[PDB]
RNA sequence: CAUCCGGUCGAUCCUGCCGGAGCGCGACGCUCUCCCCAAGGACGAAGCCAUGCAUGCCCGCUCACCGGACGCGGCGGACGGCUCAGGACAACGGUUGCACCCCCCGCGGCGGUCCUAGCCGGACACCGCUGGCAACCCGGCGCCAAGACGUGCGCGCAAGGGCGGGCGCCCGGGCGAGCAGCGUGACGCAGCGACGGCCCGCCCGGGCUUCCGGGGCAUCACCCGGUCGGCGCGGUCGCGGCGCGCCGAGGGCCCGACGCCUGGCGGAGAAUCAGGGUUCGACUCCGGAGAGCGGGCCUGCGAGACGGCCCGCACAUCCAAGGACGGCAGCAGGCGCGGAACUUGCCCAAUGCGCGGCGCGCGAGGCAGCGACGGGGAGCGCGCGAGCGAGGCGGGCCCACAGCCCCCGCCGCGGAGCCGAGGGCAAGCUGGUGCCAGCAGCCGCGGUAAUUCCAGCUCGGCGAGCGUCGCGCGGCGCUGCUGCAGUUGAAACGCCCGUAGUUGGCCCCCCGCCGCCACGAGGAAACGGGAGCGCUCCAGGCAGGCCCGUUGGAC
RNA sequence: GAAGGGCCGCGAGCCCCCGCGCCUGGAGGAAGGAGAAGUCGUAACAAGGUAUCCGUAGGUGAACCUGCGGAUGGAUCCCU
């Protein structure tokens, strides 16, 4: 038993959905707490690294990130190991860049381009309502954010919009059949469809079934089901709007673009 | 039949299988510890000790010829045992009081061939190989 | 620990369990003498080759005609096999690799490929050309003996522009 | 050091399980506070640094402690006389050793001094005119450092009356 | 990727074993042209250790020398690296829970404090003067700083405690679940505040906990007595016989308890190969445990820590003999042991970690050296004359510096061994010796042709590799679930009753429950399988092309 | 608020006794195996010269002999 918390990571044990090769070397990068988990984020530097190319070492990524070139949700963040998740706004002003960091179909973190208009706000999944000191009803998000004092009409597993500048909720989305969803985790994320059916049982899981737009049909439990609007996303999605391709049509599209 | 053949009998499968895998010599041998106990080499490829008395021994019945070897003492058990070196006139090569290394026959422990109770070869003498002594590939000029 | 215990590695033929037979010792020295094979482990590496392949269309096979995986795997498998050379073209049935064996693997050698094109004289004559850098693939100097050339890659075969 | 683990027992067979690690500092403990009622010397309070740097405190002697009448709501401070049954055990209440559950006799002069003038449960007003009153106590001395209780009511207070009375 | 062969007889058929034939792991022995990848003191000594290195950085505090020193202060040193002694309802693997819990950095909030505030008080360190001692170590006096210590300006606020719901049950802050919060009567003034952080949530991590799995011996058959349960207190971050007092008597066992043994770390996995399986799992990833043996403790969010302190024991060192001092199962190196295992090299340039703004450090890690553990690719000729290798001398490319590969110029070292030739098992001619010397895994040869010994000729197998020794799988349907045998070859209890255990005829058209089949969710990779891509091929790797599914790394 | 002391708690090391496991000396006694071409007799294989064998009991230099009951793997598939 260690004597305390870890602080390093072999590179065999990192997720696989980062993409890492085996020969790279014998570590990856740690990830610091913040706003997302370790499972479910992913390292400022490797997007700016591995992925845009802007950078091609560590020592670079440090540099550009201590001369203030990207910014987080409105803030500029100098922490390479900073982690990056899901409806998150990226933004490099020296370049005009602006991405919203969402799931590809194959289960994998992708940068949607994104207009002037929707980039004030963000989506958030509120999973925890609770009495803080003084009584005071609270809030609380995926993203690590607490809100004081909210609308009585909002409940759990609801989907929150706030402004960037301010932490201030303009309108909200309830949890309820008809409602177009996105999946963040287990076999299915990166899929897109409405919700047919909701099953619950005392002291265990809550099981969701929806419906892709071609017909086809899953599930996946509730603690990965968002939602992202009315019948209609709120924000720009992927090229591709949630379908899943079977191997057959994938080895086809490879042959294609060969 | 003469062996249960029910649904739910798996425990007195694996249990008559237990008893009764310990009545193949083999298996016991290799299982059982006491030969490991027994075997002067431990359950090692060879083992390095001192020659202290250079004998010959007779053969069997049917064949007539008196065979070359030397009694050993194994250094990390101070026991003894007999070891015959093969090879033709390789017995002047071998001294009284000579660190050896001995490895086993073919078979392995029982005796080979019309040799009575011997189960240990001689290979090197001195850090030579016997057989390259054999072929004059080298010299013991240091002994 | 070093990186380099990750690397990977594994054999690439088998030794037959009964060595010492007549018809054998003699079909393999007349491959031999046929291709001008230096030792008996290419034999062995071509069987190797075709023992997966050949599993590979039985466990395929045994299932489904309508089966998503048997589909899958057969496809890629004939797509392979066709654009290797070594199954005739017109054949697009998992049946007919059942059916192949070694020498159509060593047909598609670089050495046969140049021989059966008038290049050189002999199989020896072959090796001993491409061992000195004189024949190239593609405008690319290949040395390679047990190199295999794609069909696609048939008509680009010459010899070595810059080679004397 | 003293230690709380549960590898030093025996199994539920009656069996020796065998031990694999040395001591732990997450399983251990400490000597008890023992804390005394006074009856140099003085109100005498430690503290205890503890596991993640919180602070406990024990006391080792005290001598008041705020007490409650429920029935009529009425609630002082008031100094306690003695411990006078125990249910743990008798050495305790020789030596005056406070801890949760243990009875005592206080000080009547905070409720006399504005009670006896109004209708409530006779048993009280009894006591009251008297010097003492039974109570209870109902904090952990020893873990916050404080001796409070309430003032017996029905039932256990026949019970403990009819305990003490013979003796 | 479903194979057999030789040996009991005067001959024959069987049972049955002995031996051969293959793969892998190591050691020994002979030999060795070129390139690529690559393991490396684990194997009843967790035995012993000279020598050098392995953890530092810096925002605050400069009347220091000419700001760099030094010191106070802050962060870190609890990660990483080594090994497998100990431990057999434990560890560990999958599946639950805390409505019995703690948590640094970081992210987001929140921020009201009972009764000199143009800025409070006193010190220590470095340093100066004077000194002790062999060394290690320190003493006394003296002016000075703080984001150091203490005090503390302020709209009431920490922990804990009493009271506050129903009338058979069910039909908001929140739950499956009366859980949270609040009010009110009494106690107590904890934390923040001389450049403003107490507190809350999330996150990583930890602690315990449900269910299932979790070595062998019956020449171990009965075992336990805080052992089993209840009440009460204490202690703990916290539940709990965790500890104490009192009460009762219980708990486990042929569905194998208890005891003993293990040359016992576990899993992901490895070897072998029709299908079913057998054996192993020190070592790359995860988890656990330890730092000579046995114990104890401070600091701190976090250690019962050992490149931290205290004691006993066993060892070891210096002494100007009064005293002082140590812990390589970290990297190199040495002794001992053994059948068995490498340089006392260079560097942070890459991957990461710590601190920190244009950077430092890191025996983690990378590069090189030895290296026939081992794996992959070429070659000692083709031809009647030309051509190309290795090798040397130079220039590029690469590299932290250098090699190496690769490319360009001038000269141009062409080298095969190890086993065997009666059968199994592919391959025969003279000369010696004479049951001697010797061969021979088994059958056997050798007492004058020795087809088997020792030599020459010739021939065969594999081939830069070949042979010998030990172990595991296969061979083996000779451990038999698939799938053996039991008249005579080895083997049916002398017979009956009988409990555990195993097995039990036929019948109901649909309801509930258990097994069963199918599908699905959820949960690490690496390995294995597998789609696509000409590292010149290949062992490999996840690349790569321009006019790329959003290029790809699907499953 | 130091040195120092008392009582309890964690708990090393040594002494005493008990038990368990693994090795090991020993006069003499007794078994087995191998080696050679030793001495005494012939028990078994043919009706092996008293048919062989099983169990039990006693006796004898040795193989073995005898008594009671049993089997044929016998030397008999066959007789009011
Ligand atoms: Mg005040
Ligand atoms: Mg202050
Ligand atoms: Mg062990
Ligand atoms: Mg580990
Ligand atoms: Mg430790
Ligand atoms: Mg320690
Ligand atoms: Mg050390
Ligand atoms: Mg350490
Ligand atoms: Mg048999
Ligand atoms: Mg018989
Ligand atoms: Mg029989
Ligand atoms: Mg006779
Ligand atoms: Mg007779
Ligand atoms: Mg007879």
């Amino acid at each position: 038993m260690a004597r305390g918390v870890r602080k390093h990571l072999k590179r065999l044990n990192a997720p696989k959905h980062w993409l890492l090769d085996k020969m790279g070397g014998i570590w990856a990068p740690r990830p610091t707490n913040g706003p997302h988990g370790l499972r479910e984020c992913i390292p400022l530097i490797l997007i700016l690294r591995n992925r845009l190319h802007y950078a091609n070492t560590y020592a670079e990524t440090s540099m550009i990130l201590q001369d203030k070139n990207v910014l987080i949700d409105g803030k500029p963040r100098t922490d390479p190991t900073f982690p990056v998740g899901f409806m998150d706004v990226f933004e490099i002003p020296k370049v005009h860049k602006t991405f919203r960091v969402l799931y590809d179909v194959k289960g994998r973190f992708t940068l949607v381009p994104i207009q002037s208009n929707e980039a004030g706000f963000k989506l958030c999944r509120v999973q925890k309502i609770f009495l803080g000191d003084k009584g005071m009803p609270y809030l609380s998000t995926h993203d690590a954010r607490t809100i004081r004092f909210p609308h009585p009409d909002i409940k759990t597993n609801d989907t929150i919009k706030i402004n960037l500048k301010t932490g201030k909720i303009d309108e909200w989305y309830k949890f309820d059949i008809g409602k177009i969803v996105m999946v963040t985790g287990g076999r299915n994320c990166g899929r897109i469809g409405t919700i047919q059916a909701i099953d619950k049982h005392m002291g265990s899981y809550t099981m969701i079934r929806m419906k892709d737009t071609e017909g086809t049909e899953f599930l996946t439990r509730l603690c990965n089901v968002f939602v992202i609007g009315n019948d209609s996303p709120a924000v720009a999605i992927p090229t591709t709007k949630g379908i899943r391709p079977d191997i057959i049509k994938n080895r086809e599209l490879r042959l294609r673009s060969i | 039949m003469s062996k249960t053949s029910g649904l739910y009998t798996a425990r007195k499968l694996r249990t008559v299988r237990r008893v009764n895998r310990w009545a193949d010599k083999k298996y016991r041998k290799a299982h059982l510890g006491t030969w490991l106990k027994a075997n002067p080499l431990e359950g090692a490829c060879m083992a390095r000790g001192i020659v202290t008395q250079k004998i010959g021994i007779s053969a069997k019945q049917p064949n007539s010829a008196v065979r070359k070897a030397v009694r050993v003492q194994l250094t990390k058990n101070s026991k003894k045992i007999t070891a015959f070196v093969p090879r033709d006139g390789s017995i002047t090569y071998i001294d009284n009081n000579d660190e050896v290394l001995v490895a086993g026959f073919g078979r392995a422990g029982r005796a080979v061939g019309d040799i009575p109770g011997c189960r240990f070869k001689v290979i090197k003498v001195a850090g030579i190989g016997l057989l390259a002594l054999f072929l004059r590939k080298r010299e013991k000029r240091a002994r | 620990p070093r990186i380099s215990r990750h690397r990977n590695s594994s054999k690439t033929y088998s030794t037959p369990k009964k060595p010492f037979t007549k018809p054998r010792l003699d079909a393999e020295l007349k491959l031999c003498g046929e291709y001008g094979l230096k030792c008996k482990r290419e034999i062995y590496r071509a069987r190797y080759m075709l023992a997966k392949i050949r599993r590979t269309a039985r466990n395929l096979l045994t299932l489904d005609e309508n089966d998503i995986k048997r589909r899958f795997e057969g496809a890629a498998l004939l797509r392979r096999l066709h654009m290797l050379g070594i199954l005739d073209e017109e054949k697009d049935q998992l049946d007919y690799v059942l059916g192949l064996r070694i020498e159509d693997i060593f047909k598609r050698r670089l050495q046969s490929v140049i021989v059966e094109s008038k290049l050189a004289k002999s199989v020896h004559h072959a090796r001993n050309m491409i061992k000195a850098r004189h024949i190239s693939v593609g405008g690319q100097i290949v040395n390679i003996p047990s190199y295999m050339v794609r069909i696609s890659n048939t008509s680009r075969v010459a010899i070595a522009d810059t080679s004397s | 050091g003293i230690t709380h683990d549960k590898m030093y027992k025996r199994s539920k067979t009656g069996a020796v399980q065998g031990k694999w690690h040395k001591k732990r500092k997450y399983n251990l403990g400490r000597q008890p506070a023992n804390t005394k009622l006074i009856v140099n010397e003085g109100q005498k309070i430690s503290t205890i640094r503890c596991r993640g740097g919180n602070i406990k405190r024990r006391a080792l002697r005290l001598s008041h402690g705020s007490f409650a009448w429920g029935s009529a709501d009425i609630s002082h401070k008031a100094r306690i006389l003695q411990v006078v049954y125990n249910s743990t055990s008798n050495e305790l209440v020789r030596t005056n050793t406070l801890v949760k559950g243990c009875v005592v006799q206080i000080d009547s002069a905070p409720f006399k001094s504005a009670l006896s003038n109004d209708t409530l449960d006779k048993e009280i007003l009894d006591q009251i005119r008297g010097d003492h009153i039974l109570a209870r106590i109902s904090s952990r001395p020893g873990q916050v450092g404080t001796a409070d209780g309430y003032i017996l009511e029905g039932p256990e207070l026949l019970f403990y009356q009819k305990k003490l009375a013979p003796k």
